C-alpha cells in the first residue's frame, strides 16, 4: 500500500431500515414530509393551477381581434366590388422614387 | 423581472440559514414556487415585446426559457440530494448555492436587453457549471472536461466581445430595440465578413456546432447529475437564443455566408447520429443526440424563415425536456449498478416495469413521434428546409431514420432481454425518482396539448 | 446444457452427431411417416456399411465427404421444434423469470400476504448459508494446485454435506413461472 | 462432386467444412487443453463469486472494462499520422461536406436563375 | 393449459416406446437395464431412441447430454428436470 | 466515432493547440539563470530597439 | 345562424330533395332518425334551454377594440424612433389583419369544395379566383421579408417593385 | 479493484511484451494476435475471430 | 395445485400511482368544479358597441369570464 486510505464503503440501502421509504432522507418523518410537499406544490399547484392559468390567459396576441378586423374588411371590401388584399401596403402617392 | 430575480437572490439566504435536513425541503419548495410565479410571463403581446424597464425585457422567445429554466431547477434539487446523501452540510449549501447562481445567471441572461450584459452573464454562467463539473464529478476525466468546455466556451466568446464593443462604438448603442430599429445592411467586404464571422462563431460554438462540439460529450458525460441537467436541457439554448437575437443586424450577410455552417450542421447531424448507433456508453449516446437535435436547430436559424424560428424554438424547449428526462433514468440506471455500460444490466423490464414504462415514453418523445412538440419543432425545420431546397429532405429523412434507430437500440438493449443474473442490487424504484419522470414528462404533454406557447414571436 | 463440455469431440461424438442431423434433415424432406421410416433405414444401411473400418485416415475422409454431401444437401428450412434454440418459442418465457433475489426486496404486507411461504424460504436461507464454508472448503481442497481443467463440479462426499455451488441451479426459475 | 461453398465474411465457413477439422495434430489436442482450462479457471472463479451467499451487488468484469477503456479512451495514445490514416480522415472528413456543399450551391443557382428570368411556378407560395 | 407431467405418466410413455421397439425385448426391459450393457444395442440405436424420445415428448436434447442417457431411468429423470416435475 | 471524433477532430482543433503551448512554454522557461546570458540579451534589444525603430 | 355574418361567409341555398318512396319496407334510417330525436336531441334541448335561461340572468357585454390610424413608415422620417416604433406596430396589425384575411378565403375555399363534392372542378371556380388574387397581393406584399421583418423592409421592397414597373413601362414605351 | 496493469496499452513490439499482453487477456499466447500497427488506435487489443 | 409466482415488488408502484393520482385530483376536481360552475352561471360576454363617450377596460376588451378577472 502507498496510503493510509479508508475502504471503499458499502452502499447503503434506505428500504433496510424504513421499508415504506419514499426515497428522500433517511429520516423517516422528513423523508415523508419532503414527499409530500413535494407532490402537492409540484403536482398539483404547478401543474394543475399553472396549466389552467395559462389556458386562460387573457387573448393578449389579438387572434380574435385580428379575426374580427378582417371579417369587417373583407365585408366592406367585397360589398363595395374593391380587391380584397390591395397590392401595395403603402400610398404610391407618398412614395418618392428617384430620377 | 425583479419580481422574479429577488425570490432567487432570497432563495440563497434561506438555503444558507435553513437547517441541515431541512435544506432539501425549503429549496424544492421555494423553488416551485418561484417557478409558477415565473409561469406569468407567458402572457405575451402580439406585436411587440414586455418592456419592464430600461435592463430588462420579456418576448415570446425568453419566456419559454425563463419558464423552462425554473421548472428545472426543483428537478435539479431532486436528482442532486438522490446523490448527495452522505455530504456535508457546508456541502450541500454550496451545491444548492452553485445551482441557484445559475439559475439567477441564466435568468438575467434571458431577460437581458443589451448585447453587453447579455455577454457577461452568458459568460457568467461558466463559473457555477465548471464548479459543479470539476468538484462534485464521479471520475478522474472531470478535470478534463471542465478544461475542454471551458477553453472551448471562451475561446468562441471572447471574439464577440471585441466585435460587440466595436459594433457599440460605430453604431452608438447596442440595445436590442435599437439595433433592431436601425439596422442597416451588411455590405460584403472583408471587416464585415470577420464580424459575422465573430459573432455566429461564438454562438455556434455555445451551440455546439459539429467540429466544434468535443466539449460536449466530456462534459456531459463526466458532469454530476444535476450539471448533466442543466448544460443539456438550457445551457444548449444560449447558442440558439444569441444567434436568434443578434441576427438582426447581420443581413444580408447572412445568405452567403451560411452555406459552411449549413454543410456542416446537416452532415454532422447524420455524423452523430450514426456514433449514436454504436455508443458503449448511455451518457454519451444521450450526448450525440442532443448535438444532432443542437444541428438540426442551427440549420432552421441559419435558413431564418418565419416557419424556421417557430420550429427552432418549439425543438428547444422539446430537447430540452427530453434529453433532462434522458440523463434522469440513466442517471437511476448507474446508481443501481454504479457502471455506466450499456450492456452491464439487461432485464430491466422485467426488474422495475414503471421504469420501463418511463423510459418507453422519453425514448418515444426522444424521436419525433405525433403530435409531440418534438415532432412540431422537426416539421416546421424540415418544411422550412425543403423550402430552402429539395435535397435537404433527403438528410432529413435520413436523420430521422438513424434518430428512431438508436433510439429503440437504447430502450431494447437496457430495458429488454433477459436480465443479468449476478446484478441482484437492484432496488425496486423509489418514489422520488417516480415523481421526477412524471413532472418530467407531464408539462411536455401539456405543451403539445397547447403548442402556441413555444413557438416564439414568429407565431 | 447441464453437462460440462470436454476439450474436443472424439470421431465417435462427430459421426454420431452427423448422423442425427442427417436424420433430422432427411425427416424434414421426408413429411410423411413410412416414407421417412424407408430413407431412414437406408441412410442406417450407409452407415452400418462404413461402420467397420480400421483405417482411420480413410474413415476421416469418409467424415468429411459425409459432412459436405450433408451441406449440399440439407433442407434449407429444417423442421425446428418450438422450445429449441431456432424454434418459434424458444425464450417466449424469460420475460416471465423472476429471481428469489428479486422476491426477498418485497414490502412486509406483501410478505405478510405469504405467510407459510417465507417461512420456509427463511429455512432455504438459512440451510444455504450454514453450508458455503464447507463448499469452497471442498472445492479448494480437491482442485490441482494448477487449477481447474474442467468445468465437472465434485458433489457431497459427506453425509451432511450438499454439493458445491448448489444453489442458483437449485433454485433456478421454473420453465413456466407465470 | 458436389457444388463446393465459398465461405464469406458476411457467410462464414461451417465448423463441419473447415478443412483444419479434420487434421488435427498432437500440438492442436494440448491447445484444445489449455484453452479449455483457462475457460475452466475463470468459470471456477466467477461461480464462487456468484454462489458466495454474502455477497451483494455485481461482479466487475475485467474483461468488459477493458473492453470499454480499449473502445473510447485508449484510442488516440495509440494514433499515430500515417498516410493511411491521413488520406482516410481528410476524404471521410472533408470530401463529404464539398460534395454536398457542390449539390446545394448548383441547386440554389439554378433556382435563383429561374427566380430572376421569372418562369419559376411560385403561385400560392404564401409560407416560406 | 396441458395438462402437468407426472412421474408415473414420464415412466409409462418412455417404456411405452421402449417396448414398441422392435430390437428391445420387452419381456426383459426393465426401468435400469443398460442399452449397451444388458440390451445389446450400439450408439446409432441409443441415438435413435434418444430421437424416438424427443418425438414422443415434443422437445430436443442436446447432443452433450444424449450420449449420457444409457438408460430409461435415466432419460425419465432427465425428462423431469428438464419439465420441473418433481411429484 | 473513432477516425473523426475521437483521433481528428481531437488533433486538429485542442491537441494541435496544446502542443504547440507547451513546446513555446518549455523553450520561454528553459532558461539557466544566467545573467551574462541575459544581459547580451538586453544589450541585443536595446541594438534592435535603436536600429529598427525610427 | 346570426353568430357569423352570411355576406363574409356565404352558403348557397340548400336544396334537399324530397322523399318519393317506392317500396313498403319501412325505412331504418327514418325509424333510427326518430329514436335518436326521442333519447338525444330533447335532452341535450332541454339542458341547453336551461343553461341559456341561467346566462340570460348575468347578461354582460365586451367591446370590439378599435385603433386609430397613425402617420406609416413613408411619413416617418430617418431615425426618428417614435414615429418607427408607431408605423411598425400599425404595419405589424395590418400584416395580421392580412393573415386572417387570407384564413378566410382559404375557409372559403375549402368549405365550397366539400359542398360541391364530386362536381368541385366547375363549380367552385368561383372561389379559386378569388383566393388566387388574394394570394398573389399577399405574396407581392409579404412574399420574401424573412425573419426579421419590418415595415422599412416591405418598403425598401415595395420602391424596387415600383422601380422595375416603372422600368418596364418605360422600355414598353419606347 | 482492477490495477493499471490490467488496462489496454500500446502495441506489442517485443515477444515479453505479447507474452504479457496475452496473459493480460486471459488468452494464450500462441491465440493472441492484435491488429497491425496502422495507427488506427487499437493498441494491443486481440484481434478475434469476425463471428458472431 | 396452486404455486407461488415470483414477482417484483409491486408495491412501491402502485403507492406512485396512488398518490400521483391523489394529488393530482386534489385540485384538479375542485379546477373542474369551478370551471363547469362558472360556465353554465356566468356565462361568456357577449359583443357590442362601444357607447358614445365610454372609454371600457382591458378585461372588459375580454370574452371569457375567467380570462376577464
Ligand atoms: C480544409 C478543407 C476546407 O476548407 O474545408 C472547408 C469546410 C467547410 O464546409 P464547406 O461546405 O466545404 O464550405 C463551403 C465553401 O467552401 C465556403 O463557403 P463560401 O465559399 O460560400 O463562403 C463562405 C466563407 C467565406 O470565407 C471566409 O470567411 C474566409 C476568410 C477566412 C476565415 C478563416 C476562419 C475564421 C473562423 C474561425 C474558424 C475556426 C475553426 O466562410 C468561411 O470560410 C467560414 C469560416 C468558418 C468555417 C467553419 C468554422 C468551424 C469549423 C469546425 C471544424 C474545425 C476542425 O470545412 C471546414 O471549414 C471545417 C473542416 C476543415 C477545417
Ligand atoms: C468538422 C468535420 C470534419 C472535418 C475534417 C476533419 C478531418 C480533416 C483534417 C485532417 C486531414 C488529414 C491530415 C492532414 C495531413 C496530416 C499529415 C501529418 O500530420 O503527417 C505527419 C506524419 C508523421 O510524420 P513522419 O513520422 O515524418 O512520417 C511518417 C510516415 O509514415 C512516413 O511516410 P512515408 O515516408 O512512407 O511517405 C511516403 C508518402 C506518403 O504519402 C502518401 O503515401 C500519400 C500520397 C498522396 C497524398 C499527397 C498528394 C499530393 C502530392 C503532390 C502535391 C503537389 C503540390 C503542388 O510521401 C509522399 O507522398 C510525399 C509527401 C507528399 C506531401 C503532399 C503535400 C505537399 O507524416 C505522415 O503521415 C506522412 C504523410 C503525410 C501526408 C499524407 C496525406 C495527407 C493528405 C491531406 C489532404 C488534405
Ligand atoms: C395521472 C396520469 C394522467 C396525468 C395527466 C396530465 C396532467 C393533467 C393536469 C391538468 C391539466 C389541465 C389543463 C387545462 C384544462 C382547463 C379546461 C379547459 O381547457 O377547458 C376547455 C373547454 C372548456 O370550455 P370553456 O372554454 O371553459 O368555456 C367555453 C364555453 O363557454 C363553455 O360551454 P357552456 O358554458 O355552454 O357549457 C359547458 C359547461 C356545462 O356543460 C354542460 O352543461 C354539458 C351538458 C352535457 C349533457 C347535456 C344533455 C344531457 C342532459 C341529461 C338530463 C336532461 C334533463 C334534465 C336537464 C336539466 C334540468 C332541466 O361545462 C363546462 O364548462 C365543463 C367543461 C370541462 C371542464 C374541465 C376542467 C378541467 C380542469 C383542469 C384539471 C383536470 C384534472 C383531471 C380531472 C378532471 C375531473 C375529473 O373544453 C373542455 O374542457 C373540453 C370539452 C370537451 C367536450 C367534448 C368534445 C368532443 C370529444 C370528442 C372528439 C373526437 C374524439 C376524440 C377522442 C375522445 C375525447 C378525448
Ligand atoms: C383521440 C386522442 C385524444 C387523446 C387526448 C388526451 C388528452 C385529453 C383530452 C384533451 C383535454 C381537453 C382539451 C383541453 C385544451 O383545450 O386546453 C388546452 C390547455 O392546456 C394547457 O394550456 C397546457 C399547459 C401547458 C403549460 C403547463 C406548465 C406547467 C409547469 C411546467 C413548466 C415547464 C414548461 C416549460 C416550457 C413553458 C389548450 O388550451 P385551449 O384549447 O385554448 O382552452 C380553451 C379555453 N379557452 C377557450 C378559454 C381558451
Ligand atoms: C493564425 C490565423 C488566424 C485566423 C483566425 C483569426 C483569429 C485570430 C484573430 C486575429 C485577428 C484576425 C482578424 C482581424 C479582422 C479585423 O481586424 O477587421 C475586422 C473589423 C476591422 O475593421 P476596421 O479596422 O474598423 O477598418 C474598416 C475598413 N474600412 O473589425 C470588426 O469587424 C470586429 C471583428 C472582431 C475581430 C474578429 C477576429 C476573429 C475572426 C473570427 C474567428 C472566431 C474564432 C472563434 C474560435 C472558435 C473555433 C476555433
Ligand atoms: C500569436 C497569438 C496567439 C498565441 C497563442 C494564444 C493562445 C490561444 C489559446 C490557448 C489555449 C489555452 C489552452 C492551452 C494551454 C496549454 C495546454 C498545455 O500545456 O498542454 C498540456 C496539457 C496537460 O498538461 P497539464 O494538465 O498542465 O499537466 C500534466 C501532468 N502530467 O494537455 C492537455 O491535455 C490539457 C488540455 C485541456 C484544455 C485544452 C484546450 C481545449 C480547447 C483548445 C482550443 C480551443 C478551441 C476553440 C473552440
Ligand atoms: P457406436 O460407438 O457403435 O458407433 C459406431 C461408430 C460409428 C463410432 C464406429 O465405431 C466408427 O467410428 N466407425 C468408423 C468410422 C466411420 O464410421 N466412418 C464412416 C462414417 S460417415 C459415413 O460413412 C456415413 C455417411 C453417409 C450419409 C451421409 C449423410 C448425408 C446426407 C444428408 C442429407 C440431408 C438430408 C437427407
Amino acid at each position: 500500500i502507498r496510503l493510509q486510505e479508508d475502504p471503499d464503503p458499502e452502499d447503503e440501502n434506505l428500504y433496510e431500515k424504513n421499508p415504506d421509504s419514499h426515497g428522500y432522507d433517511k429520516d423517516p418523518i422528513v423523508d415523508l414530509w419532503n414527499m409530500r410537499v413535494v407532490f402537492f406544490f409540484g403536482f398539483s399547484i404547478v401543474l394543475v393551477l399553472g396549466s389552467t392559468f395559462v389556458a386562460y390567459l387573457p387573448d393578449y396576441r389579438m387572434q380574435e381581434w385580428a379575426r374580427r378586423e378582417a371579417e369587417r374588411l373583407v365585408k366592406y371590401r367585397e360589398a363595395n366590388g374593391l380587391p380584397l388584399m390591395e397590392s401595395n401596403c403603402f400610398d404610391p402617392n407618398k412614395i418618392q422614387l428617384p430620377e | 423581472m425583479l419580481k422574479i430575480i429577488i425570490p432567487t437572490t432570497m432563495l440563497l439566504p434561506m438555503t444558507w440559514m435553513s437547517k441541515h435536513n431541512m435544506i432539501w425541503i425549503n429549496a424544492t419548495v421555494h423553488s416551485l414556487l418561484i417557478s409558477l410565479i415565473s409561469l406569468s410571463l407567458l402572457n405575451q403581446l402580439g406585436e411587440n415585446s414586455l418592456n419592464f424597464s430600461l435592463t430588462f425585457f420579456s418576448d415570446s422567445l425568453s419566456a419559454p426559457l425563463l419558464v423552462l429554466t425554473t421548472w428545472l431547477l426543483p428537478l435539479m434539487l431532486m436528482a442532486s440530494q438522490s446523490h448527495l446523501s452522505k455530504e456535508t452540510t457546508t456541502r450541500k449549501k454550496l451545491y444548492i448555492t452553485m445551482l441557484i447562481l445559475l439559475q439567477l445567471f441564466l435568468i438575467m441572461t434571458f431577460t437581458a436587453t443589451e448585447l453587453i450584459l447579455f455577454y457577461i452573464l452568458f459568460e457568467a454562467t461558466l463559473v457555477p457549471t465548471l464548479i459543479i463539473i470539476t468538484r462534485w464529478g464521479n471520475q478522474t476525466e472531470r478535470l478534463n472536461a471542465g478544461l475542454y468546455f471551458l477553453f472551448y466556451t471562451l475561446a468562441g466568446s471572447l471574439p464577440l466581445l471585441v466585435a460587440l464593443v466595436y459594433i457599440q462604438n460605430t453604431t452608438g448603442s447596442l440595445n436590442f430595440l435599437i439595433i433592431h430599429y436601425w439596422s442597416h445592411p451588411l455590405s460584403n467586404s472583408w471587416s464585415n465578413i470577420f464580424m459575422w464571422l465573430a459573432c455566429i462563431m461564438a454562438f455556434m460554438v455555445k451551440m455546439p456546432l459539429y467540429g466544434l462540439h468535443l466539449w460536449l460529450p466530456k462534459a456531459h458525460v463526466e458532469a454530476p447529475i444535476a450539471g448533466s441537467m442543466v448544460l443539456a436541457a438550457v445551457l444548449l439554448k444560449l447558442g440558439g437564443y444569441g444567434m436568434m437575437r443578434i441576427t438582426t443586424i447581420l443581413n444580408p450577410l447572412t445568405n452567403y455566408m451560411a452555406y459552411p455552417f449549413l454543410m456542416l450542421s446537416m452532415w454532422g447531424m447524420i455524423m452523430t447520429s450514426s456514433i449514436c448507433l454504436r455508443q458503449t456508453d448511455l451518457k454519451s449516446l444521450i450526448a450525440y443526440s442532443s448535438v444532432s437535435h443542437m444541428a438540426l436547430v442551427i440549420v432552421a436559424i441559419m435558413i431564418q424563415t418565419p416557419w424556421s424560428f417557430m420550429g427552432a424554438t418549439a425543438l428547444m424547449i422539446a430537447h430540452g425536456l427530453t434529453s433532462s428526462m434522458l440523463f434522469c433514468l440513466a442517471n437511476t440506471n448507474y446508481e443501481r449498478v454504479h457502471s455506466r455500460t450499456m450492456i452491464l444490466a439487461r432485464g430491466l423490464q422485467t426488474l422495475l416495469p414503471l421504469m420501463a414504462t418511463w423510459w418507453l415514453v422519453a425514448s418515444l418523445t426522444n424521436l419525433a413521434l405525433p403530435p409531440s412538440i418534438n415532432l412540431i419543432g422537426e416539421l416546421f425545420i424540415i418544411t422550412a428546409s425543403f423550402s430552402w431546397s429539395n435535397i435537404t429532405i433527403i438528410l432529413m429523412g435520413m436523420n430521422m431514420m438513424i434518430t428512431a434507430l438508436y433510439s429503440l437500440y437504447m430502450l431494447i438493449t437496457t430495458q429488454r432481454g433477459k436480465y443479468t443474473h449476478h446484478i441482484n442490487n437492484i432496488k425496486p424504484s423509489f418514489t422520488r425518482e417516480n415523481a421526477l419522470m412524471a413532472l418530467h414528462i407531464l408539462p411536455l404533454l401539456l405543451l403539445t396539448l397547447n403548442p402556441k406557447m413555444i413557438l416564439g414571436p414568429l407565431y | 446444457a447441464f453437462s460440462a463440455p470436454a476439450a474436443y469431440l472424439t470421431h465417435q461424438q462427430k459421426v454420431l452427431r452427423l448422423y442425427k442431423r442427417a436424420l433430422r434433415h432427411l425427416e424434414s424432406w421426408c413429411v410423411h411417416r413410412d416414407k421417412y421410416r424407408y430413407f431412414a433405414c437406408l441412410m442406417r444401411a450407409r452407415f452400418d456399411e462404413h461402420k467397420n473400418e480400421k483405417d482411420m485416415v480413410k474413415a476421416t475422409q469418409l467424415l468429411r465427404q459425409a459432412e459436405e454431401e450433408f451441406w449440399y444437401g440439407q433442407h434449407p428450412q429444417p423442421y425446428i421444434f418450438p422450445e429449441s434454440p431456432g424454434g418459434t418459442s424458444y425464450e417466449r418465457y424469460e420475460c416471465y423469470k423472476v429471481p428469489e433475489w428479486c422476491l426477498d426486496d418485497w414490502h412486509p404486507s406483501e410478505k405478510a400476504m405469504y405467510p407459510d411461504y417465507f417461512a420456509k424460504r427463511e429455512q432455504w436461507k438459512r440451510l444455504r448459508r450454514e453450508s458455503w464454508e464447507r463448499e469452497v472448503k471442498q472445492l479448494q481442497e480437491e482442485t490441482p494446485p494448477g487449477g481447474p481443467r474442467t468445468e465437472a463440479l465434485p458433489p457431497a462426499r459427506k453425509e451432511g454435506d450438499l454439493p458445491p455451488l448448489w444453489w442458483h441451479i437449485v433454485t433456478r426459475p421454473r420453465e413456466r413461472p407465470m | 462432386s458436389f457444388p463446393k461453398y465459398k465461405p464469406s465474411r458476411l457467410a462464414t465457413l461451417p465448423a463441419t467444412l473447415d478443412p483444419a477439422e479434420y487434421d488435427i495434430s498432437p500440438e492442436t489436442r494440448k491447445a484444445q487443453a489449455e484453452r479449455l482450462a483457462i475457460r475452466s479457471r475463470l468459470k471456477r472463479e466467477y461461480l464462487l463469486q456468484y454462489n458466495d451467499p454474502n455477497r451483494l451487488g455485481v461482479i466487475e468484469d475485467p474483461a468488459l472494462i477493458r473492453w470499454t477503456y480499449a473502445r473510447s479512451a485508449n484510442i488516440y495514445p495509440n494514433f499515430r499520422p500515417t498516410p493511411k490514416t491521413s488520406l482516410l480522415g481528410a476524404l471521410f472528413g472533408i470530401g463529404p461536406l464539398f460534395f454536398w456543399y457542390y449539390v446545394f450551391k448548383t441547386d440554389r443557382d439554378k433556382k435563383e436563375k429561374l427566380i430572376q428570368e421569372g418562369k419559376l411556378d411560385q403561385t400560392f407560395n404564401i409560407s416560406y | 393449459d396441458a395438462p402437468p407431467l407426472t412421474l408415473e405418466a414420464i415412466k409409462d410413455r418412455v417404456l411405452y416406446v421402449l417396448k414398441l421397439y422392435d430390437k428391445i425385448d420387452p419381456e426383459k426391459l426393465s426401468v435400469n437395464s443398460h442399452f449397451m450393457k444388458d440390451l445389446g444395442l450400439d450408439s446409432l440405436d441409443q441415438v435413435e431412441i434418444i430421437m424416438a424420445m424427443e418425438d414422443e415428448f415434443g422437445f430436443e436434447i442436446p447432443d452433450i447430454d444424449a450420449e449420457k442417457l444409457m438408460c430409461p431411468q435415466e432419460i425419465v429423470d432427465y425428462i423431469a428436470d428438464k419439465k420441473d416435475v418433481y411429484e | 466515432s473513432s477516425l473523426l471524433d475521437l483521433i481528428w477532430l481531437e488533433t486538429i482543433l485542442p491537441k494541435t493547440t496544446s502542443f504547440i503551448q507547451m513546446k513555446m512554454s518549455i523553450m520561454v522557461s528553459n532558461q539557466k539563470g544566467l545573467i551574462k546570458l541575459y544581459f547580451l540579451s538586453f544589450l541585443i534589444t536595446i541594438m534592435i530597439s535603436m536600429t529598427l525603430f525610427n | 345562424p346570426d353568430s357569423w355574418d352570411k355576406d363574409v361567409y356565404p352558403e348557397p341555398p340548400r336544396r334537399t330533395p324530397a322523399p318519393a318512396p317506392q317500396t313498403s319496407l319501412p325505412n331504418p334510417v327514418t325509424y333510427l332518425t326518430k329514436i335518436f330525436d326521442l333519447l338525444v336531441d330533447r335532452p341535450v334541448t332541454l339542458a341547453r334551454e336551461f343553461i341559456e335561461q341561467q346566462h340570460a340572468k348575468n347578461r354582460y357585454y365586451y367591446y370590439h377594440r378599435e385603433f386609430r390610424r397613425v402617420p406609416d413608415i413613408t411619413e416617418c422620417e430617418e431615425k426618428d424612433i417614435l414615429c418607427m416604433f408607431e408605423a411598425e406596430m400599425q404595419w405589424r396589425r395590418d400584416y395580421k389583419v392580412d393573415q386572417e384575411i387570407v384564413n378566410i378565403i382559404q375557409e372559403r375555399l375549402k368549405a365550397c369544395q366539400q359542398r360541391e363534392g364530386e362536381s368541385y372542378r366547375q363549380n367552385c371556380a368561383k372561389e379559386l379566383e378569388q383566393f388566387t388574387q388574394v394570394s398573389k397581393a399577399f405574396q407581392d406584399r409579404y412574399s420574401d421579408l424573412g425573419a426579421h421583418y419590418s415595415a422599412r423592409k416591405c418598403l425598401a421592397k415595395q420602391k424596387q417593385r415600383m422601380l422595375a414597373e416603372r422600368k418596364a413601362a418605360k422600355e414598353a414605351a419606347a | 479493484h482492477v490495477t493499471k496493469d490490467m488496462f489496454p496499452g500500446p502495441y506489442p513490439k517485443t515477444p515479453e511484451e505479447r507474452a504479457a499482453a496475452a496473459k493480460k487477456y486471459n488468452m494464450r499466447v500462441e491465440d493472441y494476435e492484435p491488429y497491425p500497427d496502422d495507427g488506427m488506435g487499437y493498441g494491443d487489443y486481440p484481434k478475434l475471430p469476425d463471428r458472431s | 395445485k396452486r404455486l407461488f409466482i415470483i414477482k417484483p415488488s409491486g408495491f412501491y408502484d402502485r403507492r406512485f400511482l396512488k398518490l400521483m393520482r391523489f394529488y393530482i385530483l386534489l385540485t384538479g376536481i375542485p379546477v373542474a368544479i369551478g370551471i363547469t360552475l362558472v360556465n353554465v352561471f356566468i356565462g361568456e360576454a357577449e359583443l357590442a358597441d362601444i357607447p358614445e363617450g365610454y372609454v371600457p377596460e382591458h378585461w372588459e376588451y375580454f370574452k371569457h369570464p375567467i380570462s376577464r378577472w
